[PDB]
């Protein structure tokens, strides 16, 4: 609990920044099943299945049902990581001013071609009548591919990729647009580069100890996973109960009994089967509904977040947002978001305006302050002080009009 | 006298194969950490009751117990249940037995059947008159107490006796000590394993984290 | 133009496979039939049947007999059966009182002595007994499941040749253990040679299914019957010829999906056999399946039609269907 | 509304809910969106309204040459808003309507217990009291049936429901970091 | 003893339910929760009016 250093005379203004390197991640598809719905009712049963035949369209809505589930995961996926019409990659050489991007660009001495932080996620993810799985249109051997492409306009290219055709920029320039986007003016990029790439590269260390360390990590992604495969254990177990019939093994109901009989038995393994299934398809929906809310929200920063630079606070992560790298996970895709956080503040006497030749004055770019002796302008979200000129600042009214001006000299850059 | 039962009492439940799997079911076991009465064999013993079904042990070295009485009354109006040990062979009989002051083995009938350093331990079940005997062999040291520590009983017969049985006893070699514990329907899970081996159990009804482990039908809790 | 899922395909059983336990002694269910006295109701009589072979055939066709209703099983298919034991049950009544003697009726004789079980799974069978059993013969005597008990509960009747059923009925009650475990009883179905690695229907001591049998490197305890997967499903069956272990394998199955360009360009078209080797099915595999009338082709394009696990199919150049690896873009 | 149902209490009680909207308010007030992006950075209030005037493209002059009206109006519109609470039920009917919603389920679902579906009685003992089980099992066969449908349909109306609300929770909580925690760029979003 | 033969119907309810009942917590944190201090207000309110 913090009761805030407030007053009418007070502000605090960050020395220094942190460039943390976030996680989140984000589910984009699940496992594409395709149940064979009359060989699960009835497997191996032409008796079984002509009583099928009496409940009308079922069987050919829910092949449907799950075949539009199972079309969309490609959808999902292709939405997600297809937001680039040509492959990119980057040059041999990485020349990008001091970060360090070889642990998330491709490691060739592996034979599907993921980095190395991919292999993290690879690892830290983790039943044959007529269910089956249906294989991704995209291999995860293209989703490293086209993680790549993302990755190598993003490290070569700034959003213009994204934007038409795509530009090169060197590394350290792309991010004096993303300083610029958040508000921070671009001597502090170059004035501190190496400070910069250092806390890069050291974030990325941290998110290697922490996938190394810690398999709740991936537990969005990992609850997925187990979500489908608990609803496929459930789905399966329910062959087994009786329902209410004299056995729940089809084929030994079938050889104890003669049809008069037989047609009550398998009716009640048929509207007990079909109800477990209908409840299996249903779930299935509206899980689908909430891993494609996902694949839009996960399609969404890969447009605002990679392929640009958004400025929605919190959006992109916890922070003023610079850019982010995609990495490709199991069923889903993870997001390094690069945030710029203040780190070290000074309190600072302050005014709104101040007055000068009558008239009164007001910066340009962020805010007058004062270290007490000496009255400054400087940008919002860093302390660089500047002693105030007429190129610095505009003119209204004059003292009067004010509440909160004070006297003080506004330097003349022609005298 | 008394001792802890600990882990002990658990035997395969179906004569179904099953492995690498946590399996659950409902039957007559002897519950987790129970207190088992400890009888000494010599300075003669009692009759027990039966209720349910029968956990019965001995450990031993020069085979002194040798076999079994059950039935009801024990007076030639009900049919009784026999079991010796011969030393060449397991001998199992049910008849209308009229029996001795205090029954041991001198070193109409309805069914016949054939074949400290060592524990012996077997369970005695009645299901709807069909009659069940599980049972192992395996060595020890611990002279004075059951082994904290897992080991499972295989079956060895099924006896259709169609008899009620209410009280039993054990026989003696006269020209030692043994245990007994009494089975209940608690609910069990059952971990097979990559041999299909039974390898530990839980009783859900022990603790809450008992409970907690055949909710989730987990060894592990998170 | 689409890929559209039309069908699924199942490879059928080549033959079918009886595997029942070398047995050859046939039941004593004529002593039972044929017994010269039977028992009073109100102390029931009981034998087991075990380790025997059983044809209801000489039982159902014979006209001894006024009734033969089965409550969990149907008499023309007992033949086709096996389980672990019978129990026949055996005792005499009035004709009035057969009728009672149903899996949940009530009256006089089941409530309160010879009850079935609400999941009875036997068969109830019962004949007039005049010619026999009459005198007057006193000695026949009436009083919860399958319970047995020692102005009192006991009631006689009094048979006379005189007495339709006022009679004395003989009555025999077969109430099949059907449960899991070592088959003792099995109807006269001959046990065949056993087939392995292909495609076969089978039934293993009553135990009926379709699969592929293969040699197991499965463990095994004597008193295994059968083994089960990690979902509560037969995995593996002890062969009772003689004592080796045996999978069971589903025969194999897969979605069939037929790849086309529109009927507007042109009249050809592509197989797809989902989850499936060819052998078991110019021809192409892929991860997705085996891939019959496409042709494959080592050159890549955009995705035109998408098949699965990165191929895709489109139509070209003297025209056919092509499959090939997509191109991600330029 | 006591057969078997329940609710359940919130982890966060409405003190803490409470709480939390006013350390939410308490760092809009005294700290602007720096709260949202970092350690939170005190600013004066009257710099904070010129930092929303620059967000707008209003130069911040245009806020000092008018403080006194800018807050007097400020001060009447949240005037305004009491006035508006106090005679306008309606306005709270977005949380009125989720709050008689799952009323109304739970009270259809209730009355799905007295439901016949082609048993006997809706009352479970009294058929249990009336029949023997070889005919008790006919009869409850179908109220389990029945019962087992009617939780069936709700738990499927209140998935539907809950995805219904989790996508107001994201909208509300996206509102809550660009809104509330920044200022947003996004025309028509927050007013 | 009779809802015991349908099997894994009444504990998937109750996993469903559960899924609500504790993401109810995870939206109203993600709502309100975006703060990691209880920040408070001076005693005096000098908010430039």
């Amino acid at each position: 609990e913090n009761s805030v250093a407030y007053s009418n005379n007070s502000i605090a203004i960050p020395t220094n920044f942190t460039i943390s390197v976030t996680t989140e991640i984000l589910p984009v598809s699940m496992t594409k099943t395709s149940v064979d719905c009359t060989m699960y009712i009835c497997g191996d049963s032409t008796e079984c299945s002509n009583l099928l035949l009496q409940y009308g369209s079922f069987c050919t809505q829910l092949n449907r049902a799950l075949t539009g589930i199972a079309v969309e995961q490609d959808k999902n996926t292709q939405e997600v990581f297809a937001q680039v019409k040509q492959i990119y990659k980057t040059p041999p050489i990485k020349d990008f001013g001091g970060f360090n991007f070889s642990q998330i660009l491709p490691d060739p001495s592996k034979p599907s071609k993921r980095s190395f932080i991919e292999d993290l996620l690879f690892n830290k993810v983790t039943k044959y009548i007529g269910l089956t799985v249906l294989p991704p249109l995209l291999t995860d051997e293209m989703i490293a591919q086209y993680t790549s492409a993302l990755l190598a306009g993003t490290i070569t290219s700034g959003w213009t990729f994204g934007a038409g055709a795509a530009l090169q920029i060197p590394f350290a320039m792309q991010m004096a647009y993303r300083f610029n986007g958040i508000g921070v003016t671009q001597n502090v990029l170059y004035e501190n580069q190496k400070l910069i790439a250092n806390q890069f590269n050291s974030a990325i260390g941290k998110i290697q100890d922490s996938l190394s360390s810690t398999a709740s990590a991936l537990g969005k992604l990992q609850d997925v996973v187990n979500q489908n495969a608990q609803a496929l254990n459930t789905l399966v177990k329910q062959l087994s109960s009786n329902f209410g019939a004299i056995s729940s093994v089809l084929n030994d109901i079938l050889s104890r009994l003669d049809p008069p009989e037989a047609e009550v038995q398998i009716d009640r393994l048929i509207t007990g089967r079909l109800q477990s299934l209908q409840t299996y398809v249903t779930q299935q929906l509206i899980r689908a509904a909430e891993i494609r809310a996902s694949a839009n929200l996960a399609a969404t920063k890969m447009s605002e977040c990679v392929l640009g630079q958004s400025k929605r606070v919190d959006f992109c992560g916890k922070g003023y947002h610079l850019m982010s790298f995609p990495q490709s996970a199991p069923h889903g895709v993870v997001f390094l978001h690069v945030t710029y956080v203040p780190a070290q503040e000074k309190n600072f006497t302050t005014a709104p305006a101040i007055c000068h030749d009558g008239k009164a004055h007001f910066p340009r770019e962020g805010v007058f302050v004062s270290n007490g002796t000496h009255w400054f302008v400087t940008q919002r979200n860093f302390y660089e002080p500047q002693i105030i000129t007429t190129d610095n600042t505009f003119v209204s009214g004059n003292c009067d009009v004010v509440i909160g001006i004070v006297n003080n000299t506004v330097y003349d850059p022609l005298q | 006298a008394y001792t802890n039962s600990f882990t002990r009492g658990v035997y395969y439940p179906d004569k179904v194969f099953r492995s690498s799997v946590l399996h659950s079911t409902q039957d007559l076991f002897l519950p987790f950490f129970s207190n088992v009465t400890w009888f000494h064999a010599i300075h003669d013993n009692p009759v027990l009751p039966f209720n349910d079904g029968v956990y019965f042990a001995s450990t031993e070295k020069s085979n002194i117990i040798r076999g079994w009485i059950f039935g009801t009354t024990l007076d030639s109006k009900t049919q009784s249940l026999l079991i010796v040990n011969n030393a060449t062979n397991v001998v199992i009989k049910v008849c209308e037995f009229q029996f001795c002051n205090d029954p041991f083995l001198g070193v109409n009938c309805t069914f016949e059947y054939v074949s400290f350093k060592n524990l012996r331990e077997f369970v005695f079940k009645n299901i709807d008159g069909y009659f069940k005997i599980y049972s192992k062999h395996t060595p020890i040291n611990l002279v004075r107490d059951l082994p904290q520590g897992f080991s499972a009983l295989e079956p060895l017969v099924d006896l259709p006796i169609g008899i009620n049985i209410t009280r039993f006893q054990t026989l003696l070699a006269l020209h030692a000590a043994y245990y007994v514990g009494y089975l209940q329907p608690r609910t069990f899970l059952l971990k097979y394993n990559e041999n299909g081996t039974i390898t530990d159990a839980v009783d859900c009804a022990l603790d809450p984290l008992s409970e907690t482990k055949c909710t989730l039908k987990s060894f592990t809790v998170e | 133009k689409g890929i559209y899922q039309t069908s699924n395909f199942r490879v059928q059983p080549t033959e079918s496979i009886v595997r029942f336990p070398n047995i050859t002694n046939l039941c004593p269910f004529g002593e039972v039939f044929n017994a010269t006295r039977f028992a009073s109701v109100y102390a029931w009589n009981r034998k087991r049947i075990s380790n025997c072979v059983a044809d209801y055939s000489v039982l159902y066709n014979s006209a001894s007999f006024s009734t033969f209703k089965c409550y969990g099983v149907s008499p023309t298919k007992l033949n086709d059966l096996c389980f672990t034991n019978v129990y026949a049950d055996s005792f005499v009544i009035r004709g009035d009182e057969v009728r009672q003697i149903a899996p949940g009726q009530t009256g006089k004789i089941a409530d309160y002595n010879y009850k079935l079980p609400d999941d009875f799974t036997g068969c109830v069978i019962a004949w007039n007994s005049n010619n026999l059993d009459s005198k007057g013969n006193y000695n026949y005597l009436y009083r919860k499941p399958f319970e047995r008990d020692i102005y009192f509960p006991l009631q006689s009747y009094g048979f006379q040749p005189t007495n339709v059923g006022y009679q004395p009925y003989r009555v025999v009650v077969l109430s099949f253990e059907l449960l899991h475990a070592p088959a003792t009883v099995c109807g006269p179905k001959k046990s065949t040679n056993l087939v392995k690695n292909k495609c076969v229907n089978f039934n293993f001591n009553g135990l009926t299914g379709t699969g592929v049998l293969t040699e197991s490197n499965k463990k095994f305890l004597p008193f295994q019957q059968f083994g089960r997967d990690i979902l509560d499903i037969t995995d593996a069956v002890r062969d009772p010829q003689t004592l080796e272990i045996l999978d069971i394998t589903p025969c194999s199955f897969g979605g069939v999906s037929v790849i086309t360009p529109g009927t507007n360009t042109s009249n050809q078209v592509a197989v797809l056999y989902q989850d499936v080797n060819c052998t078991e099915v110019n021809v192409f595999q892929t991860r997705a399946g085996c891939l019959i009338g496409a042709e494959h082709v080592n050159n890549s394009y955009e995705c035109d039609i998408p098949i699965g696990a990165g191929i895709c199919a489109s139509y070209q150049t003297s025209q056919s269907i092509i499959a090939y690896t997509m191109s991600l873009g330029a």
